[PDB]
C-alpha cells in the first residue's frame, strides 16, 4: 500500500472539471470521419460574420421587416438626425439578438473593435452624403451634426460602392468591458446625419432605406463563460 | 510514457507546465483538447471566388 | 551648496536657495504609457509644454493653530489653462507631477510641516453611517482644512488631523512619498510623483489619483518678530500628460 | 443661475447634495466637540438681479468643563482653570489615606456642554 | 492536428493594432459592396489614425471545445423505493439532448457535431412525507443500465433483464462520488445531425425531423436494495460533457422558445426589444435628472 | 523571477555586524537631515564599538507571500433544511473580503494587490432544538454555486437556475474533507484595488469608494436532499488563502476600528495608550515593592 | 489499483497548508500585468521606514498632535530629565502603533537593532547639546545624567544637521525577544538629558519641540506569525 | 517532468530537499511561492534623487 492523503475537493463534481474516465464501451470502432464543408472552430468565426442590425426596433416593428430599415429621404431634413444608438453589443436591443450579440451573451467579458457596414438601397439615380459618427463616453449623445463631427467619423458618399464601413476602434480605460454593460464600462454612441441631403431626379421614389450590418474586427475576443439570459423553460419534454 | 506540455498562463507577465499520462485503452477516455486554438474565419466571412482586395472599389 | 536648485518645465522656472533634496515617487520618474501596457487604441494627444508646466494654486496662511490642509489631485488643476481644457475634452488622461511646496520664514521663527502625497486617499465620513460629498472631499484649488477635533455633519470628511481622514495614525503617513519643511533648516519641499493606479489610464474627474496633505507637526511660533504672516504656497507641474478618447466637453 | 461658492465652516462641515443653483439647499453641521451657533441650512434664491444664499454660515464653537470636584482627604494635582475637551484632572490622597477608584477624570462633552467623565476617586483612612 | 488528444500548444492571440497616420489617395477601404456576400475586413487603422498596440488578448475560451465541454443537465427523473404502481419503482427515458434547453440551444448552434461524451450522474434520495417517520434503512445502492436499441426492456424492478450480461450497467451506493463514464462517438453516420429537413419514409411522409435520425437507445435505473419500510423517493440527474469535439455549418442561435422535444416548432416571436425612437439614446452624465 | 511558480531558492539573510573600533574624524554618520524624506542607514557599528557577528537570521516569514498565504474566514452564513420562509432555505452573499476584519486589515496594508486565491469551505449542520427529536436523516449533500455578475439568480431552492450548465458549482457531502478550489486573478483591471478615492459617475457623485470597483458576483448555497422531517440548520464558512501574490504602495495599518463594509468610515480614535509622564519607566529589579 | 495507506492528517484542513488544487476556471486568460510603482516584497521593507513616535503619550494628548512633541527649553533644567521610555517595540504604548510596532504585532518574535532619529524643531538661532542614552537591562532606569552616561550614548550637538541618530545595538542573551515582551526578554531603556542646556538670543521663542522617529536597522527580522491584538469585531457586515 | 529544490533548513547546523510535480493545467492551481525572498527597501527608505552618502553632512 502506497501512502496517500486526500485533499479538499476529493469526491466533488465540478461541472468544468477535466479528467480521464473509463469508457463504458471498450474498443468501440467509431465510424470514419468525413470531410464536411464548413467546419467551425472558434465562436469568434461566427461573430466575425456580418448580420443585419434591427436599428429601427420601435414599438410596432418588432415583428415586421421594418425593424431592419433605416428611413432616409429627399428634401431638407438636415436638423433631423437619421438615427443613433448606444454601443452595448451584448445588452441593448439593437444588438443583443444579432449574430455578434447572441455570441456575446454566452460570456461575461468582451473587448475589440466593431465594424458597422451601412448599405444604401435607394434607386441608382439617387444621390447623397451622410456623416457617420462615433462618440467615446463621457458626454451625452451629440445633439447636432456640429457636435457629432467632433468625434470619430466617416463621410459617406453614395455611389457605385453601395456600402460604407464605420469601424468603432476600441477606446477604453480597461482591456475589457462587461457584456452586461454598466456605466463604468460605457462605450459611447454612434449617430448619423445628413451631410448634404438626398437628391433625386424626377420619376424616382423620394425616400429609401439604408440597412446596417455589424461584425467583429480581428482584435475582438470574449471571456468568462456563463449561461444565456435568452433561453428558458418551465418544465421538461423541453 | 508520458507527455509534458505548457500550462495556460495566469496572474504574472519552467514551472509553467504540467505532465500527463493516459491510463485507459480508449481515446474516448482521454481529457478534453482545451489547448488547441486554430481558426479560419474565411469559410464564412469572405466565401467569394475572385479575391476581394478591399482597398480597391469591389465593383467598377 | 546643494541647498541651491532650479527646475524648468515649459515656459516656467522655479528656484530655491534653501532646498533639502528632491523626493522621487517610489523611486520612479514619470514616463509616457508604453505600447505593451496600453489598451485604449486611439492616438494620444501630448500637448507637452502647453500642459506640462508650473501652475501655482491659491496660497494658505499658516497660523499658530492650523491643523493642516489637503488637496485632491487630478481635480484641483481642472481649471488650470490647457491642462484643464484637455481634461474636459477627453475621457482618459494620465500624468505625473512635480509638486513644489513653498514656505519661508526667518532664522527667528520655528515650526515643522509634513508634506505628503498619499495615493488613493479614500476618506471617511464624519457621520459614521453616512457618505461623503464631492464637496467634502475637494474644493479644487483653495484646500480643505483638517480639524483639531472630531467633526460632524453629513457629507463632510471626518477631519481630525490625528487620523488624517483615513482612520490611521497620522504619524505613520511617512510610508508615503514626502518631505518635511523644518523652518530652521529648510524653506520648500519638492516631490516628483509618477502616475500610480491599477489601470494604465483613467478619467480625471471621477478619480482622485492622490491627495497632497500639509500637516504641521510642530506649530508655528515667534516673538516680537514683526512677521506673523507666514504663507504656504503650492505649485505643481503635470509631467508627461497624455490624453485619449476625445469628444465634446464635460458638463461642469 | 448659481449661488456663490458656499465656502467653509471652521471646525464644521457643509453638505451640498443638490448643487448650488437656484432652489438648492445646503446643510451645515459642526465637528464633534463643537456646537453650532446660527443657521443649519441655507437656500439659494434669486433676489432682484442677484442669486444669493438665504442664510450665512454659522459658527462652530468649542467649551470648558466646570471646576473639578474636590474629594475628601485628597488633593487635585496641579489645579488650574480652563479645562477643555479631553484634558484631564488627577487626584492623590493625603498622608494617612489610600485611594480607590480612577485616579484621573477627563473633560468630555455631553449635549454641547462640558462635563467631567467617570466618578472621582475616594480616599479612605 | 489530431482532435482526440488531451494536450496541444500555441497561443490564440488576436491582432495587433498597426500604427496608422494621415492619408490622401484613391484607396477606399471603407467603401465595399456588401452584395457580393463578403464581410468587410476593415480594421481601425483603415479609417482613423491609430497608435500601435501590442495586443496579448487570446480567444482560448471561445474555441468550440471550451464552449461545449462543461457538464450540463440533460435529464432528470424520479423513482420510488416502494409503491403499488410497479412502474414507479424505476425510471427510464430515451437518450437525447433535447429535453433541457440550455444544452440544446448550445448544440443547435451547429448543424452537425461529432464527439465523445463524458456522462456524470447525480442521484439523490429523500424520505417521503408521512405520519410515521422512524426507520433505519441501510445505504441505498442504485443500478443504472443502458439499453442499446433492440435490447430486451425491463418490465419490473425484478425482471431477468437487469442481469446485464451484456448491456453496460453501473452500480453505485449513496454517499460516494457521483458515477461517471465516457461514451465514444456512437453514431451510425459520420457526425451526429442536429437538424434533418427530411422524412423517415421514402414517400416523403412518416416522421419529420430530428427524431427519425435519433435511436440511441434508452436508460433504465432502479434501486437494488429494493424495499424500505416507509416510502422513499430518489431522483436521478444525468449530465453530458461533450469532449474531443468537431462542428460544422454554424447557424443562427435559436430565437423563439422551444415548444417540445420532437420538433423545431415555435410561435412567432419578436426580433428584439423595443425602444422609444430610432434616435433614442438615454442621457447618463447629468447632475441626476 | 516568475511569481506563479511553486519553487525558488536563495536564503534571506540579514546583515552581519561589521567589527568596529575607535574613531576621531569629520565622519558624522549619526548626524543627518530628516527633512529630505530619507530614512538614515546607520547601523550599530557607526555609533558604538561593535564586535563582528556572523548573523544567520532570515526574513523568510515576512515575505509578502508568507504573510498573506494562510486561509482566513471571510464570511459565514446559515440556511435551513426546512422552513416556511423559502428564503431561509439557501444562503447567498456578494464576494468581497470586507466583512471579516482580520483578513481585511491584512490586505489593506497594501493599496493594490494581485493574486490567485485558494478558496476552502467549511460546512456544518446541527439539528434544531424542539420537542420531538427523533429522525433518521441520511447524509446531507450541499451545492455551492458561483454566479458571475450578470447571471440569472436563484429564487427558491428549486429554481431551474441550479442546473449550473455553465456557472461553476461544487457538490459536497458531509463527513468528507472540506471542499476547495483555486480561482485565478479575476480582475477587470491590472491589480485588485483595495482603496479608490473616486466615484462611479463621471459627475463626481454616485457611489464613493471600494464598492464601485468590486462586482465579482455572488455565491449561493443550498441543501440538495431538500427535506428533513424535523428542522435542521447548516452554516457555511468560506476561507480565502491568497497565493502567487504581488503588492504595491504600502500604507499605514488601519488604526480605528471598521464601522461597516462599504466604507472606510471610522470614529476618532486614540493615537496610542497613555502612560503617567513622559519620563515614566516602571521599576523592575527591586526586592519586590 | 495501486496499494495505499492513509496517514494521520488525511482529510484535515490546516489553515497554513500548501497544496495544489483544481481550478474552477480552466484556461481563464488573466489580465496582463502592469508595472506599478512601489512594489512591496517583505514587510520588513515597511519596518525599515521611519515613522513618528508618540513619546509624549500622556493623558490628554491621546488625540492631539502633542503626543508627538518632546518639550525642551531655555534656562537651567539640567536635573530635569527630558524623557525616557522602555525599549519594547511591539508592546509599550510609545511604540506599538508605530510603523515598526504595527508590523511586529503580526509576529511573536523579533530581533535586531533599532534606529531612533531625533530632530530639533526650534528656531535656527537656538542652540544646545543633549545626551541620548540607552541602558541594557539589569538595573533600574538611570535617575541622573551621571548614571545614564555610563551606558551606550551619543552627545548630540544642535546645528545645521537638524537630526541625530541614536542606534540601539542588539544586546541580548537570546537571539530573539518576545514581541509580547516579558522580564526575561527585557531590552532596557533610553533616556535623554540636557548635556549643556538650550541657549537662545533675544527675540526668539524660549521653548521648542524635538520629534522622535523609529525604524529598523538591516539586522532586523521577525518570526512566528500570529493575529494582531489591535483589530476586532462584534459581528459581520464588518 | 519534475522539479527538485531545497527545503527550508530546520533543527540542525542531500536529504534536505524535496521533489514536486504539477498535476493541473492552470498556474492558479499551483502551490504558493513561499521560497522567493527578494527585497528592495530603497523604494521607501531613501527615495531621494541626489544620492545621500550619510557619513557626510546631508546639507551644508
Amino acid at each position: 500500500g502506497l501512502p496517500v492523503i486526500n485533499t479538499p475537493g476529493s469526491n466533488q463534481f465540478l461541472t468544468s472539471d477535466d479528467f480521464q474516465s473509463p469508457s463504458a464501451m471498450p474498443q468501440f470502432d467509431v465510424t470514419p470521419e468525413l470531410n464536411i464543408p464548413g467546419e467551425v472552430q472558434n465562436l469568434m468565426e461566427i461573430a466575425e460574420v456580418d448580420s443585419v442590425v434591427p436599428v429601427n426596433n420601435v414599438a410596432g416593428n418588432l415583428e415586421t421587416m421594418d425593424i431592419y430599415r433605416i428611413p432616409v429621404q429627399s428634401g431638407n431634413h438636415q436638423s433631423s438626425q437619421v438615427f443613433g444608438f448606444q454601443v452595448q453589443p451584448g445588452l441593448d436591443g439593437v444588438f443583443k439578438h444579432t449574430l455578434l450579440g447572441e455570441i456575446l451573451n454566452y460570456y461575461a467579458h468582451w473587448s475589440g473593435s466593431i465594424k458597422l457596414t451601412f448599405v444604401f438601397c435607394g434607386s441608382a439615380m439617387a444621390t447623397g452624403k451622410f456623416l457617420l459618427a462615433y462618440a467615446p463616453p463621457g458626454a451625452n449623445a451629440p445633439k447636432s451634426r456640429k457636435d457629432a463631427m467632433l468625434g470619430t467619423h466617416i463621410i459617406w458618399d453614395v455611389g457605385l460602392q453601395s456600402s460604407c464601413v464605420l469601424c468603432i476602434p476600441w477606446i477604453s480605460q480597461t482591456h475589457y468591458r462587461l457584456v452586461q454593460q454598466d456605466e463604468y464600462t460605457s462605450a459611447g454612441n454612434v449617430t448619423c446625419w445628413y451631410q448634404t441631403g438626398i437628391v433625386v431626379p424626377a420619376g424616382t421614389p423620394t425616400s429609401c432605406s439604408i440597412m446596417c450590418f455589424v461584425s467583429a474586427c480581428n482584435d475582438f475576443s470574449v471571456r468568462l463563460l456563463k449561461d444565456t439570459p435568452f433561453i428558458q423553460q418551465a418544465a421538461l419534454l423541453q | 510514457g508520458a507527455q509534458v506540455s505548457t500550462q495556460k498562463t495566469g496572474a504574472h507577465e519552467s514551472i509553467i507546465h504540467y505532465t500527463n499520462i493516459n491510463y485507459y485503452k480508449d481515446a474516448a477516455s482521454n481529457s478534453a483538447n482545451r489547448q488547441d486554438f486554430t481558426q479560419d474565419p474565411g469559410k464564412f466571412t469572405e466565401p467569394v471566388k475572385d479575391i476581394m482586395v478591399k482597398s480597391l472599389p469591389a465593383l467598377n | 551648496s546643494d541647498r541651491v536648485r532650479s527646475i524648468t518645465l515649459g515656459n516656467s522656472t522655479i528656484t530655491t536657495q534653501e532646498s533639502a533634496n528632491v523626493v522621487v515617487g517610489y523611486g520612479r520618474w514619470p514616463e509616457y504609457l508604453r505600447d505593451d501596457e496600453a489598451t485604449a487604441e486611439d492616438q494620444p494627444t501630448q500637448p507637452d509644454v502647453a500642459t506640462c508646466r508650473f501652475y501655482t494654486l491659491e496660497s494658505v496662511t499658516w497660523e499658530k493653530d492650523s491643523p493642516g490642509w489637503w488637496w485632491k489631485f487630478p481635480d484641483a488643476l481642472k481649471d488650470m489653462g490647457l491642462f484643464g481644457q484637455n481634461m474636459y475634452y477627453h475621457y482618459l488622461g494620465r500624468a505625473g507631477y512635480t509638486i513644489h511646496v513653498q514656505c519661508n520664514a526667518s532664522k527667528f521663527h520655528q515650526g515643522c510641516l509634513l508634506v505628503v502625497c498619499v495615493p488613493e486617499a479614500e476618506m471617511g465620513c464624519s457621520t459614521v453611517d453616512g457618505t461623503v460629498n464631492e464637496h467634502g472631499l475637494s474644493e479644487g484649488e483653495t484646500a480643505k482644512k483638517f480639524s483639531a477635533t472630531g467633526t460632524n455633519g453629513t457629507n463632510t470628511v471626518q477631519s481630525i488631523v490625528t487620523n488624517a481622514g483615513m482612520g490611521v495614525g497620522v504619524g505613520n503617513l511617512t510610508i508615503f512619498p514626502h518631505q518635511w519643511i523644518n523652518l530652521r533648516t529648510n524653506n520648500c519641499a519638492t516631490i516628483v510623483m509618477p502616475y500610480i493606479n491599477n489601470v494604465p489610464m483613467d478619467n480625471m474627474f471621477r478619480h482622485h489619483n492622490f491627495t497632497l496633505m500639509i500637516i504641521p507637526f510642530v506649530p508655528l511660533n515667534y516673538s516680537s518678530d514683526f512677521s506673523t504672516y507666514v504663507p504656504i504656497t503650492v505649485t505643481v507641474a503635470p509631467m508627461c500628460a497624455e490624453y485619449n478618447g476625445l469628444r465634446l466637453s464635460t458638463a461642469l | 443661475k448659481s449661488c456663490p461658492n458656499p465656502g467653509e465652516i471652521r471646525n464644521g462641515q457643509i453638505d451640498v447634495p443638490g448643487g448650488i443653483l437656484f432652489g438648492a439647499t445646503i446643510s451645515f453641521s459642526c465637528n464633534t466637540g463643537y456646537k453650532l451657533f446660527g443657521s443649519t441650512s441655507s437656500f439659494c434664491l434669486i433676489s432682484g438681479s442677484s442669486v444669493q444664499w438665504s442664510d450665512p454660515l454659522p459658527e462652530c464653537r468649542e467649551i470648558y468643563c466646570p471646576a473639578p470636584p474636590q474629594i475628601d482627604n485628597g488633593i487635585i494635582q496641579g489645579e488650574r482653570d480652563h479645562y477643555g475637551y479631553r484634558q484631564s484632572v488627577t487626584y492623590a490622597c493625603n498622608k494617612g489615606f489610600t485611594m480607590i477608584g480612577e485616579h484621573s477624570i477627563y473633560c468630555t462633552v455631553n449635549n454641547d456642554e462640558g462635563e467631567w467623565s467617570g466618578p472621582p476617586p475616594e480616599c479612605r483612612g | 492536428g489530431d482532435v482526440v488528444e488531451a494536450v496541444e500548444n500555441a497561443v490564440a492571440r488576436v491582432a495587433d493594432t498597426i500604427g496608422s497616420g494621415p492619408s490622401n489617395s484613391q484607396a477606399v477601404p471603407a467603401l465595399t459592396a456588401v452584395e457580393t456576400g463578403h464581410t468587410s475586413q476593415v480594421t481601425p487603422s483603415d479609417t482613423v489614425q491609430t497608435r500601435h498596440v501590442k495586443n496579448y488578448h487570446s480567444r482560448s475560451e471561445s474555441s468550440i471545445e471550451n464552449f461545449l465541454s462543461r457538464s450540463a443537465c440533460v435529464y432528470m427523473g424520479e423513482y420510488h423505493t416502494t409503491n403499488s404502481d410497479q412502474t414507479k419503482l424505476f425510471a427510464s427515458w430515451t437518450i437525447s439532448a433535447r429535453r433541457m434547453v440550455q444544452m440544446r440551444r448550445k448544440l443547435e448552434i451547429f448543424t452537425y457535431v461529432r464527439f465523445d461524451v463524458e456522462v456524470t450522474f447525480v442521484i439523490t434520495s429523500k424520505q417521503d412525507q408521512g405520519t410515521q417517520l422512524g426507520q433505519d434503512m441501510p445505504p441505498l445502492t442504485h443500478q443504472i443500465m443502458y439499453i442499446p436499441p433492440g435490447g430486451p426492456i425491463p418490465k419490473s424492478v425484478t425482471d431477468y433483464t437487469w442481469q446485464t450480461s451484456t448491456n453496460p450497467s453501473i452500480f453505485w451506493t449513496e454517499g460516494n462520488a457521483p458515477p461517471r463514464m465516457s461514451i465514444p462517438f456512437i453514431s451510425i453516420g459520420n457526425a451526429y445531425s442536429n437538424f434533418y429537413d427530411g422524412w423517415s419514409h421514402f414517400s416523403q411522409n412518416g416522421v419529420y425531423g430530428y427524431n427519425t435520425l435519433n435511436h440511441m437507445g434508452q436508460i433504465y435505473v432502479r434501486h437494488v436494495n429494493g424495499s424500505s419500510p416507509l416510502p422513499m423517493t430518489s431522483t436521478v440527474r444525468m449530465y453530458f460533457k461533450p469532449k474531443h469535439v468537431k462542428a460544422w455549418v454554424p447557424r443562427p442561435p435559436r430565437l423563439c422558445q422551444y415548444k417540445n422535444a420532437s420538433t423545431v416548432n415555435f410561435s412567432p416571436t419578436d426580433i428584439t426589444d423595443k425602444r422609444n425612437s430610432i434616435t433614442y439614446i438615454p442621457d447618463t452624465v447629468k447632475p441626476d435628472v
